[PDB]
């Protein structure tokens, strides 16, 4: 029933520097608890997916601080102040407001070529 | 440690006496309260402080419902949301199950016969079968 | 930290069924949910169905709605996937996960087992 | 159905009361123990304001254990915070109301605290514009 | 296993209710004892209750420091003899402290005024600091 | 400065007694609670609040003070030369109570004429209160 | 039971200064005090300086008094000896202990380490 | 500053028979702790030193009871009940009352030869 969005499909960052992913919802996700459904999957090539943000602005356990992001009602943007040799991958945001479960597009990213 | 008894006459370990399972459910207890006291509660009045302890109880009781209802709305996980109803509808109760029926038996039949009854049944529960008579000592 | 095995992929005829499995341990499976995902190669996730841990209740998404069932035996700890009426467009590998942060977003991901569906051998 | 008008105020007196007037549930009930621990345990039967604290006491312990065992189950941390929150700050709300007013009723005149109610009633209404500073204090 | 104050009509717990920093230091009330009454702390006086109250306690004080004066001169290794020191000096003080304030009040201002302003500096205190009068309750 | 002075005692009148004689204070204790546990009342109660809390220091101590040499040189301290002005302050304190005052001070006296008289001209008779 | 092992032992050539490495774990260090202890061959051992938990005082014997410097950095927990202006006299095997009867002799004796000099090689 | 003092230099044992070993300072280590501050060492070759008496009358923990001593102010002794083959090796005498510490000068033992 929801319709998801992302922006930009692809980002290629020279490491070191920072960068951010905005990803949008139509229906609002603020529920009568103050807390916003949202989330933010990593995903890399011959594995399984792992847990980036929880519950919109708190992060999983064992993530590294390099990540971050904040945000509220259908608005939101995934935010990383220095990129590693070992952050390429494809990004995913997900919606758990009113069942059925949506998923995004994806944002892949890469090194910007010489 | 502020008991809820020992203002009448009674201690928690007397009221300790009798079986948790035997004490009648909290919906007669609250509709015989509304039957006839319904005129006098609302009423202001003074003495008697069972009078103010039943009010407590009535409010502790709503505020209690309030809570559950309001688990019932939000809480989207289900598994929880049972387990957490049923604890409050199931443990939490007693307390205040014991209380009324306290109060509602010294409103209806005197300090004095309630306390006959409390010590009375310390012969039903420590005979055994075969000397326990059949018959189990009621309220008159 | 839980681990999760599954079993039961690989390749199977044109037109017949198929069930997969995923086994759990190291949890109280009475006490959590679970979900399945999906993934053909060129695209992303898909949400599929899940069910509660009673399994009075269930949902399904309009693309497989009323040819897949899923059933949980609390016995063993075990889950199930049952697939009827299998297309081309159904070759996927599928993933079984669990969520817990205050049911909304999975938290632990099984390894995955890739279903393939063609004629030749 | 009201538990104040009992001794002559409504909720409606209190409500108007905003919610950084009353202490923490912590230093009122400590205040409680250190001043009254004779009469509160006591066989007498008399002063029937004590009816209200010695039952409140008992609610809020309740209430303790109720977020006991919640910290205790609900493996998902998310939800234990919620109901930890809700437990101490909604619920207690009113227990804090309760002892406040009964406190006082205790250590002050009857007649005073109500004036202090309705005098207070009035200084609030009306915008913070034209009013002279401060709040009516109880002395 | 009992209280001092009980019969005077204090309490441990009344006590504990004021913050604990607030009580003044030690030789400066010292001092203020023996510049006030040399005569009364020295000359014998039948009743004269918490004069020989304070008679008792100053003892304590006196016996500790002889202590830390011992574990000044023996007690070679330095890890322990700070630790012994600061507790003898800090730690144990705060009781001392609250005796001699408690008793000179007393003789000076009398029972009934320190007896009603132990109460009302921790009513002050407790409430938020907006709404209650400016400054702090002067003792007298 | 002294307490005995008020009570009409010497510090060194009840010196002139000699340390043996006063008895431990474990002993002593019993009796205080069992038979006196209801001017001079408040005095006991100082004292048994002062014993408690070295009593309460000889724990902690304990606890800590992780080196085992440190331990002993304190706790001998406080469990044997600390405690001997309370053993004498418990016992006079007591008499009191029990005894007539007229009765203890004549006793005091004759014990210094005891302890002169030579060990050859003393006495087959131990001087008893009774 | 504590167990120390030093480090930094070895050949050092004539006029230079070298440092030896002692560190030590499983007892609380800002506890107690350490020791150093020299035995060149055809002797016996001999006391050399010691510091106290706080580091602030120090003592020295008259043999090495105003050459040789301790110091101890209690983040990490770990000893630490400074020679300069060596000598042929100092060519021995260093050991670092801890003493807590009572801070009288040492208990507990490390492994120790020897330090050499010389020209040829 | 401290004199320190040890004799015999040699003790030969026939294994099997009591011996006495005697260590004299020059200043007297009584303390007004009551106690006086001496040890006993015992180095073997080739290995790190061992204790072997405490506080100068107590032993140190897990000892062995073959080993006995005692003494006061400024006369010590080591007495051993019965020797063992074990039992070689170079032993010591230390003071701890004044800094700086000093050390013996060592007394070794071995089997009296045929």
């Amino acid at each position: 029933d929801i319709v998801m969005t992302q922006s930009p499909l692809s980002l290629a960052v020279t490491p070191g520097e920072p960068a951010s992913i905005s990803c949008r919802s139509s229906q609002t996700l603020l529920h009568n608890n103050g807390y916003n459904y949202f989330s933010w999957y990593l995903q890399k090539p011959g594995q399984a997916p792992q847990l980036l943000i929880y519950l919109g602005s708190n992060r999983a356990p064992g993530v590294s601080d390099r990540f971050s992001g904040s945000g509220s009602g259908t608005s939101f943007t995934l935010e990383i102040s220095r990129v590693e040799a070992e952050d390429v991958g494809v990004y995913y945001c997900m919606q758990g407001r009113h069942t059925p479960w949506t998923f995004g597009q994806g944002t892949k990213v890469e090194i910007k070529r010489t | 440690d502020i008991d809820p008894y020992k203002e009448f006459g009674a201690s928690v370990e007397l009221l300790s006496f009798l079986p948790s399972d035997f004490f009648p459910s909290i919906r007669d207890l609250l509709d015989t309260a509304s039957a006839l006291y319904r005129e006098a509660l609302e009423s202001p009045e003074h003495c008697s402080p069972h009078h103010t302890a039943l009010r407590q109880a009535i409010l502790c009781w709503g505020e209690l419902m309030n809570l559950a209802t309001w688990v019932g709305s939000n809480l989207e996980d289900p598994a929880s949301r049972e387990l957490v109803v049923s604890y409050v509808n199931v443990n939490m109760g007693l307390k205040i199950r014991q209380l009324l029926w306290f109060h509602i038996s010294c409103l209806t039949f005197g300090r004095e016969t309630v306390l006959e009854y409390l010590v009375s049944f310390g012969v039903w529960i420590r005979t055994p079968p075969a000397y326990r008579p059949p018959n189990a000592p009621i309220l008159s | 930290q839980v681990q999760l095995v599954e079993s039961g992929g690989g390749v199977v005829q044109p037109g017949r069924s198929l069930r997969l499995s995923c086994a759990a341990s190291g949890f109280n499976f009475n006490k959590f949910g679970m979900h399945w995902v999906r993934q053909v190669p060129g695209k992303g996730l898909e949400w599929l169905t899940y069910i509660w841990y009673d399994g009075s209740n269930a949902d399904y998404v309009d693309s497989v709605k009323g040819r897949f069932t899923i059933s949980r035996d609390n016995s063993i700890n075990t889950l199930y996937l049952q697939m009827n009426s299998l297309r081309a467009d159904d070759t996927a590998v599928y993933f079984c996960a669990r969520g817990f942060y205050d049911s909304s977003s999975l938290e632990s991901w099984g390894q995955g087992a890739l279903v393939i569906v063609s004629s030749a051998s």
